[PDB]
C-alpha cells in the first residue's frame, strides 16, 4: 500500500503585506499594532510579470 | 585358478540408505514493509518541518 503522499513541486506567489502602526513618543517609539497579511498574486501578474 | 579384483565382482548392498542433509545456512536480511522514515513521510504534514 502506497502510504507515501504524492509529492510534487509547486511555487507559491504571494505578497507579504505588513501594515505597522507606530506611536512616536518624546524619547521613544512603540509599535501599537502590526497587521501582517498574505495576498495572492494575480494570474496576470504571475504570467506577464513574474514569469 | 586366478586372482580377481574386487571391482570385478558385482556387490549387493546390505545397507539401508538413510539420506540426511543439513538445513542450509540461511541469512535473514533486514526487511521492513515500511521504514521508520517512510512512516514519518506518510504524514501529510510534519509540524517540526513546517
Amino acid at each position: 500500500e502506497n502510504i507515501a503522499p504524492y509529492k510534487f513541486k509547486a511555487t507559491m506567489y504571494y505578497k507579504d503585506v505588513t501594515v505597522s502602526q507606530v506611536w512616536f513618543g518624546h524619547r521613544y517609539s512603540q509599535f501599537m499594532g502590526i497587521f501582517e497579511d498574505r495576498a495572492p498574486v494575480p494570474f496576470e501578474e504571475v504570467i506577464d510579470k513574474i514569469n | 585358478s586366478h586372482q580377481l579384483s574386487r571391482a570385478d565382482i558385482t556387490t549387493v548392498s546390505t545397507f539401508i540408505d538413510l539420506n540426511i542433509t543439513m538445513l542450509e545456512d540461511h541469512e535473514f536480511v533486514p526487511l521492513e514493509v515500511y521504514t521508520r522514515h517512510e512512516i514519518k513521510d506518510s504524514g501529510l504534514l510534519d509540524y517540526t518541518e513546517v
